[PDB]
């Protein structure tokens, strides 16, 4: 008796496991080469408007490849959140947590475990596993300037996996001070990247100030001194009043002369306003219009039209006024100060340059290289980088990496197993043993051996030194605090847990129901 | 230039029967005293530019405009104002309260040609307290392919002056530094 | 000859590869390469 | 078969009286009662003829619920604007909905600013322009480069209003049925 | 029946505007109530307001949506109808003793019937049935009886 | 026939019918196909399942009804059973697998009996006898709660929080999902312990974090941010007050306008700018009408135009655009304040109070999401779940209403029954013995729905990995031997059949509902004789 | 008799009056008491919110300074409108026609409950019930007309709230909530209800 | 009785009126049993069934004598004239039961 309807694929045997686990595995390998510093790009080839897009990140990658695998949903979703929370580390949540259900599938088929025990198992583990990052984590509050020192390295690390491996030295500089600069300002939306291909990768700079992505409209000057910048939201520019249902009953065309007359002596009045405050600059959000801007010219105020209000935001800190409407009282309201500006030419389109600022809560990031597609990848490798380093200033907590990491919570794990004697010990095991692939990924993945390499980092720990790692310039054991590279304690949290969590997911799973598409 | 509409909504109400020759009288009469204060600065030549949301110049204005002997000249471009007034040194005018005999240009001959079935309309002469000059060049040809072509290689030939300009020096092309190149890096290749 | 009615001559390489509309991805990386060639400098976009 | 048609089809209540002379009283006067009591249901439709401009409360009160209209499916088109006054387009569409407002007086005009339109719209997206009908959304307009963008004309909004089934293809007040009368006179002389 | 629209141009009229409704309303149904009336027919929709003051000094209200349908209506009492909304007049006021509502056919009915004195005209049948095929038969049959009545008066 | 188009009904070569024991056998066996999908999900060991939406989402659940809800089924039979767990997941919110796999189980037992050639509704009315008996029993042997002091009736939810969070994922975190979900009806709870308004606890869900950052916060969810993000984040209150004074309006910030279609007429300059002065003078006066109330932070629903930032700004007076109405419903009650409709009765009364307001990130550029905290006990609580997937959090927010709605038939006064398979094994003995002396021609009834009540343990046998034999014939045993009847299969593993050690409890007006639900439909469904079902 | 998916026939009661669904969510909804021990009914058919007064809209203005009384002219007789309702003790308000946010929460503050969107069948049906009349106009309200019973409760019954009335002295309404398992228990225990009530 | 129309609604019913509401019954002389339910149902509200089962035994019984050359208002004839002794008969065998 068929209950369901016509075209309802269902799967309530074996392969609904295999079918599922299987999809894993095939989002698991994609991402096997992407992961280290020697990981190759990728390419993806949309299918609408032939719109190409290169890159690293495995969350932009899952999300813009189409997967009909209930399965790969979650592998897209996980990497998502990871995307969004962090902004770094979602391929090592991708390749670990197929690699979870591909360690389980062995168990399911040859041991055949339940599967609550794997992951009755996988708790206990995983709170073995944090409880291991607690004790090896290291906090440099107390002083600045190793806490400058460890935003180096973190920039490092991140920097190291993108194409910018060679640059990582120069933008590593760059990448702190814009932290410094923002002084704990986590949002990332505080960042203006102007995007600018040609020249060389290096070419890139942080000026102390905000670059705008216009000029000046008609005769203002490029070049002034000692200006002070008024911010304004509203209209500015034929004021139509707040209630629509305003009319003129005119009687003759020579008593609306004088109306029109009145609406251009009220916003005479309104501009003259603006100069009881003493200006030199004026921006508003709001595109001027021709007879606002001719006032300005005799007043010796300059005038920039069609600003977002996102960068009206970032305008505001930079300068370090605030946004002044209801000219009326001047008094209490507050206007920014800076030392000079001076209209520049990057490429084609011409910019602002804003530099001597007393306020310095943000910034705006010039990127330089050749091709669209390098200048995006460049976009996506600062914000990646960023994001780990702004979490960083919240999180002052770090975690050395380089196959060291997932080792040590290898060595208080494999401790734990032996306590829980039954069947649950070979589901911890397993845990332990997919905690191991992922320096192992990062050896092939610069094509070194599997097996020897792995092996002389297993020994070197359980000696009595928890600072040994993986060197893949060389391929041989060193120490980590002289290679200077450290992740932060929220993201070693984060993919453990995450990586955790998603196998949780496809490991309960038996029946796989697929209505009719739509 | 138009009769009196402004942005605010507005209607006009018409109540006794002689009120339509009094605003039929004060309609060219807004027109006529802001074109007598042309006159009063002696302003010769107007440009506007693209008007919106109603017609830049009225038919009934051209009569006032013709008559004085005024060229007239709509539909230019927005982005165009800051070329003519950096080149010719006036400042436009939004008002007429604004509208002074210091802010407008000057030049020595405005002539409009007949040649080939297209018009051309060139400025002979600029003199004006202005550190940033301007310049324009037209292109002639056989069909509008080779104008663009013709746009595009004098491009190319500007942006090498703007590079020796940019960056001080230059170097001697035909393949020379190719194989010079090739020739240093291929010795220093055989010692590294 | 471009999709639409226009027809336009081109020694430019830039022009050149701009109007070509290449199914290849990694060839069309060459199209933004000439576009930076001719932003920054604006001479030899077919040499690089 | 088309030429009897044309006699009553092609005749408003105006045009119809040229006939009074030619044809029969009987069959003329049979139409013209059909043709008044037509132009009757259009006066007692014609409940607007000026731009609505509300509030955002009142944007269900008098934009979803009067599509409905007697809910006899008495349904109302409703033209709603999300006005920008920024952008270039939306005075232009606004300039429209006041001139399609004094003709067109059984469907309501509505106008809005986007900002109190929906929650953060993008500006680059103004200006819109919905079209409710018995509470459901007929057409969701993108900017004016469909309609020519800021060379838009009355004409080619009124051919939008005819698409949407807002207005007859043969109405006598559309400009591209509503011939001048120096046009009407040069056929007659001509013919 | 031109263009029927509020017009308030102060504060003053817009108090007064809500309350005049109501009491003009008022005013005409108590000249129609002090001539002893107790139901009223009406010809198309009836307001609210004016409901309200109706069932309040317990005036019955019948639709007849419909020319012939209010027709028929007067011929039983005797009324001449006026469109005005004043005073009936006493002459043309109808007769009718009783308005039953019962249940026959598990919906509501309205009933009018008369007595021996004061007889009226245009009496209807209550035919009962189980098939509304055989209800249209034998409806047709008493037009054909009535019918048959009819070929007495003109011979 | 006879040559003509014999036809009555309307589609008449469409529709089919389907009669006599064969029509019996596609509703049984319609049955055990659902049964099998339930079957393999009950009790602790269950597993989850995926149901594919057509629209590509999908969700992971193991709850029957959500199971049912999002499944395109043709087959009527299973249309019943869709909507007989979506009435356990209504009302009360428990044990929606089991009226799917009782009312099969009955079913399944009925097969046997319609071969005997039993009359359907001999067969229905000895479930109806004996589900009142199965009732009366189990309303004796039951315990009150109620002597007891809230110290322990504290625990007592606790026994059934941990119940019902765990066959669930949320059963990691589960020990503080019990003692947030029981925390969550101390705030909200009336003093006679009674008649508790479920509608004051809304759901939210937060895609993000993990499971571990969860926390209990007395506010509402706003997903906005402030206006015009200059100020600080987090406002504070003054250093003497009694709060932050919160103020809720339901007018935007603008001159007053008719509501309807005005025409004001400006027919001279003079008058032109006094509508000058009467624009400026309407938002100077509204700016102090808030002033002297004291208000800090501002809640308006319709929104305002950029005029008012600046204003609100330089005075210290944080605010919000686009509030929904259904927030403002949920804002009056937490900080007990009423909602004022304009400025001229705008008084110090009506305004809320609560402890702070302040915003966080979550991470990179996900959306400002509001919080909001109070200081002491209110009538008010808004669960904070975060979650790794979508999915998760998904899954977590019907989870916990579950725990919630469980708890919320603990406050009705003396309903707890200890569960875990020890409920359907005391009420079928019974019903067995009845049968020896109650013989009649039903006899054979009462050992359908006795050993129906059996599968659910025989279920969680399956499930658990055990012997159904052995576990039924010990469970059977034990209960002839003591009449303690609180002994239970245990499939978690600690050892111990007893139970009332290993802290189980079920409602016990969702336990007698399973079998209400179930004989109640197997009544209707046993009712069918003719099939007649139409062309789609 | 109105239609619950969800629930078990046996939990089924006996009711004195009337149980309807509000189908609708108020933003004050929540703030009034569910519980009042000597409830008095009062029916209305007005809408209750700012809007236009009869079927028109449209108002001209000349001086800027009458432009704010009009406005004000509007908020007092909508204030004036719910205060007549207010000053006769009304606890109960319903009404056919939609009820306003600026109404509800106005009857919020005080502890006057009151609900809308109802048929004009359930209507007649709550008139009967407590006994009083309709009354379409705020002026003309009186002490007498308004019904009462014994107590008011609104109680959760398959996710969905009923405002229950019971304990009349005199009711001509019986009005029971038909809950069942699927739709089609329910609408059998209506029909088979439906014949045996015609019996008797 | 099962049935579920074109709209894919499902009903559980066995009213003779009900029944035959939801199927739209296209023959002409089967509509006399439709009439009859609903009129059966209108008034009383019981045994609709009980009038239709009754009626068609009735034309199965004068199934044979058509098959003669019984005319058809003979059988009327005796239906018409049965049917008001019935009715009497019943009034017979009802009571005027008024205590208890
Ligand atoms: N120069 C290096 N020496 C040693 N280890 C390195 C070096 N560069 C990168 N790594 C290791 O490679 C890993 C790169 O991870 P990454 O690609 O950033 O993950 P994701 O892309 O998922 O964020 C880091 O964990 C780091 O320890
Ligand atoms: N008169 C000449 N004689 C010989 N070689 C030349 C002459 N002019 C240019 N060349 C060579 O030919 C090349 C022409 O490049 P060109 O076509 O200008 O590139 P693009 O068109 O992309 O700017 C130069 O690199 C130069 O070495
Ligand atoms: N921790 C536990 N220990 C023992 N029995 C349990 C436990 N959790 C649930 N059960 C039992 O599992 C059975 C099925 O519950 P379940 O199907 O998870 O709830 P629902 O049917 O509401 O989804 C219940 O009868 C209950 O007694
Ligand atoms: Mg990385
Ligand atoms: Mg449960
Ligand atoms: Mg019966």
């Amino acid at each position: 008796v068929q209950i369901f309807g016509d075209q309802v694929t269902e799967e309530r045997a074996e392969n609904a496991r295999l079918s599922a686990f299987v999809g894993a595995i095939a989002v698991g390998d994609l991402v096997k080469s992407t992961l280290g510093p020697k990981g190759m790009d990728k390419l993806l080839q949309s299918a609408s408007s032939n719109t190409c897009m290169v890159t690293n990140d495995g969350a932009t990658i899952l999300k813009s490849i189409p997967l009909d695998n209930p399965a790969a949903k979650v592998l897209v979703n996980i990497s998502k959140v990871q995307d969004d929370e962090v902004g770094d580390g979602t391929t090592s949540v991708t390749v670990l947590s197929a690699e979870l259900l591909r360690e389980a599938e062995k168990l399911i088929d040859q041991s055949k475990i339940h599967p609550q025990t794997i992951i009755e198992g996988y708790r206990l583990a995983s709170a073995a596993a944090l409880d291991a990052l607690t004790k090896a984590a290291v906090d440099n509050s107390h002083d600045k300037t190793m806490f400058r020192e460890d935003l180096i390295h973190i920039a490092k690390t991140t920097l190291s996996s993108k194409i910018l491996s060679q640059d990582k030295d120069h933008f590593a500089e760059l990448a702190t001070n814009a932290i410094l600069r923002l002084k704990g300002s986590t949002n990332l939306e505080h960042i203006q990247i102007i995007k600018i291909l040609g020249g060389k990768l290096s070419d890139s700079f942080l000026d102390e100030g905000f670059i705008l992505a216009k000029k000046f409209g008609n005769n203002q000057p490029k070049r002034i001194e000692n200006a002070k910048i008024l911010i304004a939201n509203t209209t500015l520019d034929t004021d139509k009043v707040k209630i629509f249902g305003t009319k003129f009953k005119v009687d003759s065309t020579a008593k609306l002369a004088q109306l029109e007359k009145a609406e251009r002596e009220k916003m005479k009045n309104k501009i003259a306003k603006i100069s009881k405050f003493g200006i030199n600059t004026f921006i508003n959000r709001q595109l001027i219009y021709d007879y606002p801007e001719q006032l300005f010219t005799d007043l010796g105020i300059n005038s920039i039209e069609h600003a977002d209000f996102e960068g009206v935001e970032r305008l505001a800190l930079v300068t370090g006024g605030e946004v002044v409407s209801t000219f009326d009282e001047p008094s209490k309201c507050k206007l920014g100060e800076c030392d000079v500006i001076e209209e520049i030419m990057l490429g084609e389109q011409p910019f602002l340059k804003f530099s001597g600022c007393k306020a310095g809560e943000a910034c705006t990031i010039v990127l330089r290289g050749a091709t669209d597609q390098t200048l995006d990848e460049a976009e996506r490798s600062l914000h990646d980088a960023l994001s780990v380093l702004s979490q960083t200033t919240k999180e002052t907590r770090t975690v050395l990496g380089g196959g060291c990491a997932e080792m040590v919570m290898s060595k208080a794990v494999d401790t734990e197993a032996q306590n829980i004697d039954g069947k649950k010990s070979l589901a911890v095991e397993a845990f332990a043993r997919a905690l191991r692939q992922l320096p192992t990924i990062l050896a092939d993945n610069a094509g070194f051996d599997s097996s020897e390499l792995v092996s002389k980092l297993r020994s070197s720990i359980y000696n009595g030194i928890s600072t040994s790692g993986l060197d893949l310039n060389n391929g041989t054991i060193a120490d980590m605090r002289q290679l200077g590279i450290v992740e932060s304690y929220k993201l070693k949290r984060a993919v453990v847990s995450s990586a955790s969590e998603a196998a949780e997911v496809l490991l309960r799973v038996d029946n796989i129901i697929r209505a009719r598409p739509r | 230039i138009s009769p009196p509409k402004p942005d605010t909504e507005n209607n006009i109400i018409v109540n006794d029967y002689r009120q339509m020759d009094k605003i039929l009288k004060e309609e060219r009469a807004y027109l006529l005293n802001i074109c007598k204060k042309i006159k009063k600065a002696k302003c010769n030549v107007l440009l506007i530019q693209k008007s919106i949301l109603r017609d830049a110049v009225n038919d009934l204005a051209l009569h006032f405009l013709s008559k004085l002997n005024i060229m007239v000249v709509k539909d230019i471009e927005r982005e165009e104002i800051e070329f003519l007034s950096k080149g010719l040194g006036c400042k436009p005018i939004a008002d007429i309260e604004l509208f002074t005999e210091d802010r407008l240009g000057s030049a020595d001959l405005v002539e409009e040609i007949d040649s080939d079935g297209s018009k051309i309309v060139r400025v002979t002469g600029i003199r004006n307290n202005n550190a940033r000059p301007t310049v324009s060049v037209v292109i002639r040809g056989a069909n509008n392919m080779i104008i663009d072509e013709t746009e595009r290689s004098l491009h190319d030939a500007l942006c090498v002056i703007r590079c020796l300009v940019k960056e001080r020096g230059l170097i001697a092309g035909g393949g020379a530094p190719e194989i010079e190149i090739s020739r240093r890096l291929s010795k220093e290749a055989r010692s590294m | 000859k471009t999709s639409r009615g226009e027809i336009i001559i081109s020694n430019d390489g830039h022009t050149i590869l701009k109007q070509m509309a290449i199914l290849h991805p990694v060839a069309r990386m060459l199209v933004e390469v000439s576009a930076a060639q001719d932003s920054e400098a604006g001479d030899g976009t077919t040499s690089v | 078969a088309k030429q009897h048609e044309n006699r009553l089809e092609d005749k408003d209540l105006s045009d119809l009286e040229e006939l009074e002379d030619d044809e029969d009283e009987d069959f003329l006067e049979a139409y013209k009662i059909k043709r008044l009591n037509e132009i009757r249901k259009l006066q007692e439709r014609s409940k607007f003829g000026e731009v609505f401009h509300i509030n955002k409360p009142e944007y269900n009160k008098e934009v979803t619920l009067a599509s409905q209209g007697k809910k006899d499916d008495g349904g109302v088109y409703v033209f709603v604007h999300l006005s920008l006054q920024s952008k270039l387009q939306s005075r232009i569409l606004s300039h429209l909905f006041q001139s399609a407002a004094c003709k067109f007086r059984e469907i309501k005009f509505v106008e809005i600013p986007a900002n109190r339109a929906i929650e953060n719209y993008p500006e680059s997206n103004c200006p819109t322009l919905i079209v409710y009908y018995r509470g459901e959304v007929i057409k969701n307009m993108i900017t004016l480069l469909e309609l020519g963008g800021n060379n838009s004309k009355m004409e080619d909004f009124e051919d939008f209003m005819v698409k949407v089934g807002a207005v007859a293809e043969g109405d006598n007040r559309l400009i591209m049925n509503r011939d001048d009368e120096e046009s009407r006179e040069e056929r007659k002389l001509h013919y | 029946e031109t263009k029927g629209t509020v017009l308030l141009h102060n504060a003053q009229e817009m108090l007064d505007f809500s309350k005049g409704e109501e009491k003009q309303i008022d005013a005409m149904m108590k000249e129609i109530a002090d001539m002893g009336v107790e139901c009223i027919v009406a010809g198309a929709g009836v307001g609210e307001l004016a409901l309200h003051y109706l069932n309040r000094y317990g005036i019955l209200v019948l639709k007849v949506p419909s020319k012939f349908e209010l027709r028929r209506l007067c011929r039983v009492c005797g009324a001449t109808p006026l469109p005005r909304l004043g005073a009936p007049t006493p002459e043309e006021l109808g007769l009718v003793e009783t308005v039953k509502t019962m249940e026959i056919g598990g919906d509501r009915v309205t009933v009018f019937k008369q007595e021996q004195g004061e007889i009226s005209r245009t009496s209807t049948i209550i035919l009962r049935g189980a098939t509304q095929n055989n209800l249209d038969d034998i409806e047709r049959a008493i037009d054909d009886g009535v019918a048959a009545v009819k070929g007495l008066m003109k011979p | 026939e006879m040559g003509r188009p014999f036809i009555i009904v309307k589609d008449q070569g469409n529709k089919k019918r389907q009669h006599g024991l064969e029509a019996k056998k596609s509703h049984i066996l319609a049955a055990r196909s659902v049964a099998s999908i339930i079957k393999t999900s009950l009790g602790p060991r269950g597993l989850d399942k995926i149901l594919i939406s057509p629209d590509g989402e999908i969700t992971i659940t193991n709850d029957g009804a959500t199971i049912l809800s999002q499944m395109e089924l043709d087959n009527e039979i299973a249309k019943l059973l869709v909507q007989l767990s979506k009435s356990q997941d209504d009302e009360i919110g428990d044990g929606t697998t089991g009226v799917v796999v009782l009312a099969s189980a009955l079913l399944d037992q009925a097969l046997e009996l319609i071969q005997k050639g039993i009359h359907p509704i001999k067969i229905a009315n000895g479930f109806d006898e004996a589900a009142k008996l199965a009732i009366s029993k189990l309303e004796e042997t039951c315990d009150d709660i109620s002597a007891s002091n809230d110290e322990l009736f504290r625990d007592f939810l606790l026994r059934a929080a941990k119940t019902s969070l765990g066959s669930k994922i949320v059963s990691k975190d589960h020990d503080r999902f019990a003692e947030m979900a029981v925390e969550a009806v101390i705030n909200v709870m009336d003093k006679d312990r009674k008649d508790v308004d479920f509608d004051l606890i809304k759901m939210q869900g937060r895609v993000g974090g993990s499971i571990s950052d969860s926390k209990l916060i007395n506010g509402v969810i706003l997903d906005k941010d402030f206006s015009h993000p200059q100020m600080p984040k987090c406002v504070l209150p003054k250093e003497g007050s009694d709060g932050v004074k919160l103020a809720i309006l339901t007018c935007p910030f603008e001159p007053p306008k008719p509501k309807t279609k005005h025409k004001l007429d400006i027919s001279s300059v003079e008058e032109y700018q006094k509508l000058q002065t009467y624009e400026q003078d309407k938002f100077k006066e509204m700016i102090d009408d808030v002033k002297k109330a004291g208000a800090d932070v501002v809640i308006c629903q319709w929104g305002f135009d950029d005029e008012a930032n600046h204003l609100l700004l330089q005075n210290d007076l944080p605010a919000v655009r686009w509030v929904g109405g259904q927030e403002l419903e949920h804002i009056a009650i937490s900080t007990n304040g009423r909602i004022v409709p304009r400025f001229q009765d705008l008084s110090k009364d009506k305004l809320g109070t609560c402890s702070r307001i302040y915003e966080q990130e979550f991470g990179t550029t996900k959306d400002r999401m509001l919080i909001i905290e109070q200081s002491k006990e209110t009538k008010t609580v808004t669960c904070f779940v975060r979650g790794s997937n979508k999915m998760i959090v998904d899954e977590a927010e019907r989870a916990l209403h579950d725990s919630l709605c469980v708890v919320r038939n603990l406050v009705k006064d003396s309903r707890v029954v200890y569960g875990g398979g020890a409920a359907e094994v005391t009420m079928s003995l019974a019903v067995s013995e009845e049968a020896d002396k109650q013989r009649g021609i039903d006899q054979y009834a009462f050992r359908g729905f006795a050993q129906a009540l059996d599968t659910i343990p025989m279920t969680l046998a399956e499930n658990s990995g055990l012997d159904p034999i052995g576990t039924l014939s010990t469970l059977k045993s034990k209960q002839l031997k003591e009449k303690i009847s609180n002994i239970g299969v245990d499939c978690l593993g600690y050892g111990s059949n007893d139970m009332k050690e290993l802290f189980v409890v079920d409602p016990f007006i969702g336990k007698k509902q399973q079998i209400l639900l179930a004989t109640q439909l197997c009544r209707m469904i046993l009712k069918i004789d003719n099939v007649i079902i139409s062309g789609k | 008799i109105k239609k619950i998916p969800g629930g078990a026939m046996e939990e089924s009661l006996f009711i004195n009056g009337v149980a309807f669904k509000k189908t609708f969510s108020y933003a004050g909804f929540e703030q009034q008491p569910k519980k009042f021990n000597n409830p008095k009914i009062l029916s209305l058919n007005v809408e209750l919110e700012l809007k236009a007064e009869k079927d028109n809209a449209e108002v001209r203005v000349e001086h800027v300074e009458d432009y704010q009384a009009i406005v004000d002219a509007e908020w007092q007789l909508i204030f004036e409108k719910l205060r007549q309702v207010e000053e006769t003790g009304a606890n109960i308000v319903l009404s056919k026609l939609p009820i306003g946010d600026l109404a509800t929460q106005f009857f919020a503050d005080r502890n006057i409950f009151c609900a809308g969107r109802v048929s004009a069948d359930d209507m007649n049906r709550v008139i009967q019930a407590v006994g009083g009349s309709i009354q379409s106009t705020t002026s003309d309200i009186k002490p007498e007309h308004l019904g009462t019973c014994a107590l008011f409760e609104e109680m959760q019954i398959g996710s969905e709230r009923y405002n229950l009335f019971q304990g009349c002295p005199q009711a001509k309404t019986c009005t029971l909530l038909l809950r069942g398992g699927a739709e089609q228990v329910i609408a059998e225990v209506e029909r088979s209800l439906h014949d045996a009530i015609m019996i008797v | 009785i099962l049935i579920v129309t074109s709209n894919q609604k499902t009903t559980i019913s066995n009213d003779g009126a009900t029944i035959l509401k939801l199927l739209d019954v296209v023959h002409p002389a089967a509509k006399t049993l439709v009439d009859i339910s609903r009129a059966q149902d209108a008034e009383v509200g019981d045994g609709t069934t009980s009038v239709t089962i009754l009626a068609g035994e009735l034309m199965k019984e004068a199934k044979p004598f058509l098959e003669e050359g019984i005319s058809s208002h003979l059988i009327m004839k005796g239906y018409r004239k049965a049917v008001s002794l019935a009715v009497e008969k019943i009034n017979e065998l009802a009571v005027d039961i008024t205590s208890e």
